[PDB]
């Protein structure tokens, strides 16, 4: 798959994911401050069986912004498509959804493009 | 949202 | 949390997941034509501490879009807030993505409301 | 076009547009306090020949919220179609974007549907 | 404002566009094949006052698919923020909607960097 | 987009 | 976002 | 859309 390993935004944050034969993706999303405080539990899925022909792999996950030191209340997901080569890269939009305000008003939008090497 | 953890520094 | 169990979007899909003490989501996500092939593995994350004074409860899940039928070559991920009481709902906003073609057309953004009863 | 008129959303707000036979969309956006310093300039465009056979009128609109009460330093663009009949709607998501911020946290998102009659 | 002028994304399109003494945007988009049947009607709006403190300027602007050449029954909705100094940019999201498919499935979403020089 | 599992009738 | 004009009640 | 205007090359 091309997708097991760490990845890094252009902000500073890190994800290290494990993508499963049957589709799993599991692994841990570490925000820019890079400390205990700033990992937490990720999971979502991913195409296991892409076109050979396509430009990419589809994917998407999940971190709700809770761990052992903070809550934050709140969920964002990314979607998006893995891209192989010598410049790998994750292109993904992602969602902010605040749980504690008026649904109407929300959710963040946003996008990040992950590489295998930092900024 | 400048102090969420998704954004922080 | 009272979001274990068994929510229907507007159009006729459906959805059943496990919201567990951790945090986890997992279930299946079933679209509205309701057959064998219309079931997929889901996985997301929850806030499972939410807010007691806030509106609701902060979530995400991602659906690939591939079973032992058919694959799609794409992964929808759905952000959002289930909110308790007689009207139960979850709230969402989400982003599909096709992995097949470039990155920058390769996203839909939609919106669906899930509800304890069908539509 | 059967764009021309008065529009309300699910949450009290009105607006009222102009549509022009070139494609120009130009009116006033009124939220839900419907006082004078509710009133904002919207401008937009829609497509003046749609096709016959599909399901809708393709059009967007811009609202920047200042007026000559009140700045909010942010923009709101919705992006829809417009369908007719008896039950005419414009089903739209918006992007609204904050000047102030910083820009990869700066847009939420949502949508809205519009109506002849008031919810 | 810093807004008034041309404007480039990193795929290849252009726009040029005057910004009002009240708030107004009006130009052109060109798409990346630069000719007479790749120019389109923009219009929009822009806070005319910004916070001095800010990081940036909102606006946002409409494009309807349409010329006198071909008409792609969609429009597609910019919302951001320009940014001024030395390296100018208007960061953007989008949201791209087809008038002729179903509503609920109807609407793209992405991203722009504008940047007053070519990619 | 129409005949994607997600928006089948 | 809460106090924003597009939400005001 | 990889045909759209939008995103012609």
């Amino acid at each position: 798959a091309g997708i097991t390993g760490t990845w890094y935004n252009q902000l500073g944050s890190t994800f290290i994911v494990t993508a499963g034969a049957d589709g799993a993706l599991t692994g841990t999303y570490v925000t820019a401050r890079g400390n205990a405080e700033s990992r937490y539990v990720l999971t979502g899925r991913y195409d296991s069986a892409p076109a050979t022909d396509g430009s990419g792999t589809a994917l998407g996950w999940t971190v709700a912004w809770k761990n052992n030191y903070r809550n934050a209340h709140s969920a964002t997901t990314w979607s998006g498509q893995y891209v192989g080569g010598a410049e790998a890269r994750i292109n993904t939009q992602w969602l902010l959804t605040s749980g504690t305000t008026e649904h109407w008003y929300s959710t963040l939008v946003g996008h990040d493009t992950f590489t295998k090497v930092k900024p | 949202a400048w102090s969420h953890p998704q954004f922080e520094k």
